[PDB]
């Protein structure tokens, strides 16, 4: 698979566009970021990335999440498919100005689940950073959405999704395309 | 296998298992990981002995490494509300379940062999769900874990306070340290 | 193993295993994760009592995780449409389909034990297919929802909007929580 | 498999050509999105696409059908082998007058399935979402095909199967044909 | 495990399994998916107690998810050969074969408990091979849905055409919705 | 790297090689160099066959992928064929379908499995029924037999040699080496 | 198959399988790995017969190679604990946690056949997780290791340091060797 | 299945299994590999035959292809130990170890049918470990095979330094040539 | 995997940017420590590693950290996603006013763990090492964060978790940022 | 995996700076041997040679051993993580003055370990093996480290554990480095 893909990535970094297309996993991470910091060396230019996962590791999307806003290039993103909880994290790194959606394309936030075994004791601890995470992920959509973080906490108590059309009204998605003419360059 | 004994009653000779000719006699084993399905036979045992004579001890010997909390819960229980006095005696080893229901025998009627040994910690469990079910199964264990050193405190003496450190890390206790901590009351070497 | 044990009748003596023994009783179990087979037993020994005595009060000890839906139906069913009152007992742990037996039982004959845990869930169902099977069967699930609240709030008491509310997510209880509540009568702590 | 398919990607792209073989999922379609955006940065000259798929991931075709939507070049699609579910789906991104297909093709349109297991709260939403991508679906092959969105769900109760020749009458196809120089470019 | 029962009949005493008193009183069980193995103990019992009351009317209480239609038609075959009336009384599920089961009682001998669930769907078949061997065994399985069809309409007296309508897909009934059909004739509530 | 390393002179010589299973990935490979070379020029193209069978839906592919493209493509059919193999090799013209002197040939039904409710079953069975006779109608053209005669032949496994299948029409020469073959 | 044995008394003909007729004679073997659930059959069968004859000996076979310490160390001091003596033959094998038992019989009534063989090593002992947890494990197997070998030198007389040495590694023995060493007293050859 | 055969003694019938039949009559059955459990079980029959009537020969059956030499040994110290004789037929196969008891057997009193198979050969073992522990295992088995060259030197009456060589490698031999090496006595054709 | 990472090896090795993704195994130390001393050969230009890794391998870890005191070139330690025991070990290894945090990174300190089956006596020397790799560890960071080494085996007595905040206060972390223009070099 | 790797070797084999990570094996043999003769060849220059495994094959050890000693160049030996009893025998092959080790090096010296099944005549030959290998490796850590191969196999009855600061002291390690800077080249 390597020969295929090296040799399409010869042409990608040159229109700078990244597919960010499967489960969010550890070796995912590593790829799209080390696109993402290449692509900043060669110039300022913008980015545009894809995305569609039906989710997996949220530790690995807080990578890409803060890659995104720490390269200098502004991101345009483009969801496409099915944006799960860890896709939408991603998605939630651009600004609101560069976040397009497709018509076809589905949005779901869900609260983060996790398995602890062992001692009473050991799960406590895992309590307290579970809550946390919720907590920061409910603050990370309310400054995309600019909804308030309670309003965020009683939607996502279960598999809250949310379609192209429905995504613009909650604050989600700045303006739905079809062709990449209507997209707006800052 | 399990060998056959003779009883040699009265009426008659009786052809009774091992196992079945010592509960004739008020002895119940408890030997295995704790569950519903083995528990569930010591329920019936502790009350059929009851009805054939509720003033006569019964003795319960423990040889267990634990199990479900839930089953050993029912095994206490039954031996707090029935009339007899239950007695332990440890034949073997007793972990964190098997210490709690040799420590809720009768007050003075605790037992544990020369080379017992006896270990307790932590309640175990495991769930996996989203943060709002963690939440919920968190409290659970939580509560589960207080209401089990508050039995100790009870049954021993010692202050929850204490239980709880020494609860919280494994800790092994031979059968002439548990008698300090009030586990047992006396340790049998020989008759 | 099974112990065996005698009942020394006047007749003579008899050798009953400790379950036969106890069912002798008016006496059931109700062990293990609720599946047709086991279930189906409950039904069995439900009648035979019934036939025995028709007037006696029945008692079905409940310590289970929970299970089919469909199993449980059979024995809630048969409980109500016999004669005799069926008494419930909880030690241990009561699920979902534990707790609707448990509550299910005859009015004012409803135990557990204090250090007994109840838990009351919504169903737990899955299937496969194409859209239109599953909207037929999402139908069926939610409708057995439905009827399960109903049952609750009758014996229970409470309004169905706080049982479904309650079902939402797992929300374990205490035997004093549950006696306020209304799943329970007495909490049953000495003899 | 990958450094197989680089010698011949190689030439492939200089003729615009794609091959949609096998199951549709996550993995072929970042291959074949990244392809279409490719050429298009190339040239605006016009793209063959074959399609052979028994079926797939119903996500992953949407963004096959947008991405076709997305690029400017025309896309011709020339159905070949067995069509499905998802691969139908790829197939109706294209204009009408751009749809071509074999003598020996096979088309098959039936309703999206899937497996949940949950409690009965979760059930209630995932019924929802898959009501609202059968009419999602409906609503995109009664556009490429022109019979009411009403009569294609009649027919996609169970496996709808068609051939090349009823594919016509039924307006999903255009023309049938049998050697390149038949097709009409725009 | 299954207990033990002691009917006491006045020549003596006499100890049977729950499954077996039953047995005499004229009852049979259908537990489980349907196969030949389970279906065959059915048959048997159906003609031992023909011989020993032909007249007697008998219970078949049926509790099952369905299975194999060859094993499933030897029972009902056998249940309209011979004289005596077997009676059905759902407890909880029927899904293909129960209900052909529950339909094929004697008039006024169709029961449902309350909460007990029935459903009806078109036999479903599996087989590989030549296109020849597919065509064959094609035309055996739409030959069998036909027959079955016709059984219903027959219990039920609904006409071919809705049975046909009605079994393309799951269709799930209630208990109430079961006597306006013609599935069964009364719904049992309380004795 | 192997393959790729050879494929750089096999586009040269203009000779696929279909060996081992029809599946879709051999449908991926075997489309793409037939498209390649035609773009490369119109050269005649050689087609080694070797396969115990395979996915008669892969096979169609390459049917038509031959008859869709200009150049003229030589079927020479080696060692084992069977009916996925036999599909593509009715795919080339009569002149320009040769074969050898050990090649052996299998023509019998499609067959498949199908699970379900029995109007699914009746679904599957028609298409069945309608691919076996498109494939019948297909042997028909190439071997210039009516219909009825192959579906008589094809009730069961019908192997036919290197020599019979001359006989039969479904080969035009055996050939030995490549002085033998006449090109258009 | 285990084979039967009539006992053929004068109070009629008994069927008793090959095992229980030794077991009359104060006879029990303990063959296989050493586990909780047979080290509770030797122990129920020791008290069993000293209710019938506390003063007549038992005889212990062990043929086994070893296994867990904790039911080992039951039958050690349920055999030390009761009032009769408890011969001691070994017959096949007899590995550390066997020859621990072997050595503790009573006095001059250790034996073993000419082509027996004794071996003593360290006790083993498997645990994973945190340092704090293998440094609290570390403790209680070098305590158990203490035990053991204190065990061996009061019933061989051999001095403390001279066992911890060779029990540092496999050492074996035969019978003439272990009566040099003390761990037995006499090895039997013929009748 | 184990067919039932009955005795028709004089106090009346007995139903006993086939091979506890032929035990009644001195007779043991030493059939599948050697293990722990099942060489136990002829050491228990040797016993229990010894004290009914020590004068009276015992016949052993042996058809075996080897395995444990511990249980093995333990089978033949129990025949040279008891005072009865015990003779042993060779019938199908005898390997090394199964070899070792035929030539246990009394003299004069051992046989094989004429077309069984007679092998012998080093016993097999194997161990993992340190280069220490692996130099300790190596002395042992190399002894154990010092011990079995001398057992059957005893008995066949050959040098041993003839054994050594005819046990390194894989040596068949049949009944006739058995005779002459010293392995048996006599073979039986026909009585 | 290879020749595609190795493809983008090519301007990765321009930037001076390591990614440390992933479990810390054998495999990872070796390609990590290459990195490292190529990159000092070409120059003693500052090095950026990104850390996000849940746990690993001990042993494996020890090299990196060496590796990053055994170059020249200073290495800028930037924390990603979850630092796990492992990770923190590498984290350690850069001097505190070169270490740096995201805003959404988590960190733990937990003491280690392992397993051992066998005799006593071998026992015995397992829990030796234990015991002295736990000392060695806590002073590695009881040097790096300003602490006392009996607080930290306190702490690490269980998971002792801490958000990108809480690193600050404890020593562990210097500075938080977002962007790459709040790097300050040396 | 190996693309990347082999893109590395290029630069690798400027610095001349080998790798040995992870369990030895034969697969490693072929790669570090072939790495030692091919720097042998292009020049006389000293090799840093970094070795962290936990043990392996003692034969595939022998290779790597008898390779330093046949090859011209001096090999510059630096002890990383830990050194198993396999990796402690590659250790030993170089030179006292050339044997470094890093702050926090472990070094594990054990008697070696095997499995035998079989008759009785073949355990004896394996016996013999076992005791001529023992005895052999005993006479090779005397001669590195300087002491008598009695207190070797003394020591090594048991698993002996010896940390860098032991090692200098035992004599396996001339001095512990944590620069490059602080080697001394012959």
């Amino acid at each position: 698979h390597g020969a295929i893909g090296a040799k399409l990535m010869e042409y990608a970094l040159k229109v700078r566009k990244v597919f960010v297309t499967g489960g969010v996993d550890e070796k995912m991470a590593k790829d799209v970021v080390q696109q993402l910091h290449i692509l900043a060396s060669i110039s300022d230019d913008p980015i545009y990335m894809f995305v569609n996962s039906p989710g997996g590791h949220v530790e690995s999307g807080d990578m890409i999440f803060d890659a995104i806003r720490f390269i200098t290039p502004k991101v345009i993103m483009i969801g496409s498919g099915s944006v799960a909880s860890a896709g939408a994290l991603i998605y939630a790194a651009a600004d609101k100005e560069n976040r397009y959606s497709l018509p076809n394309t589905r949005f779901l936030l869900h609260q983060p689940s996790g398995g602890i075994q062992g001692p009473a004791s050991n799960i406590e601890i895992y309590r307290r950073e579970i809550v946390r995470m919720k907590e920061r992920l409910d603050r990370i959509f309310a400054e995309a959405t600019g909804q308030t973080p309670e309003k965020i906490s009683a939607d996502t108590e279960r598999d809250f999704w949310l379609n192209a059309e429905e995504a613009v009204q909650y604050g989600l998605v700045n303006k739905i395309i079809v062709s990449e003419r209507e997209i707006t360059l800052p | 296998l399990v060998p056959m004994v003779v009883e040699q009653s009265a009426r008659g000779e009786r052809a009774y298992d091992i196992y079945s000719r010592l509960l004739k006699e008020r002895i119940i084993f408890l030997v295995g990981q704790v569950e519903d399905y083995m528990a569930n036979l010591v329920v019936a045992q502790l009350l059929f002995l009851e009805a054939e004579n509720p003033e006569k001890d019964i003795h319960l010997y423990i040889n267990s490494p634990g199990g479900s909390v839930t089953a050993g819960m029912s095994i206490y229980d039954t031996m707090q509300f029935i009339k007899p006095n239950v007695s332990t005696t440890c034949i073997g080893q007793a972990c964190s379940m098997g210490a709690l229901l040799l420590a809720g025998g009768a007050a003075g009627k605790r037992y544990c062999l020369p080379h017992s040994r006896m270990m307790i910690h932590q309640p175990l469990g495991g769930f996996q769900g989203q943060a709002s079910d963690i939440e919920i199964h968190a409290k659970e264990i939580l509560f589960i874990k207080e209401r089990l050193n508050q039995i100790l405190a009870h049954h021993t003496g010692q202050p929850l306070d204490v239980i709880a450190r020494d609860t919280d890390r494994d800790r092994f206790m031979s059968g002439d340290e548990a008698v300090k901590y009030g586990l047992i009351d006396k340790v049998m070497t020989q008759r």
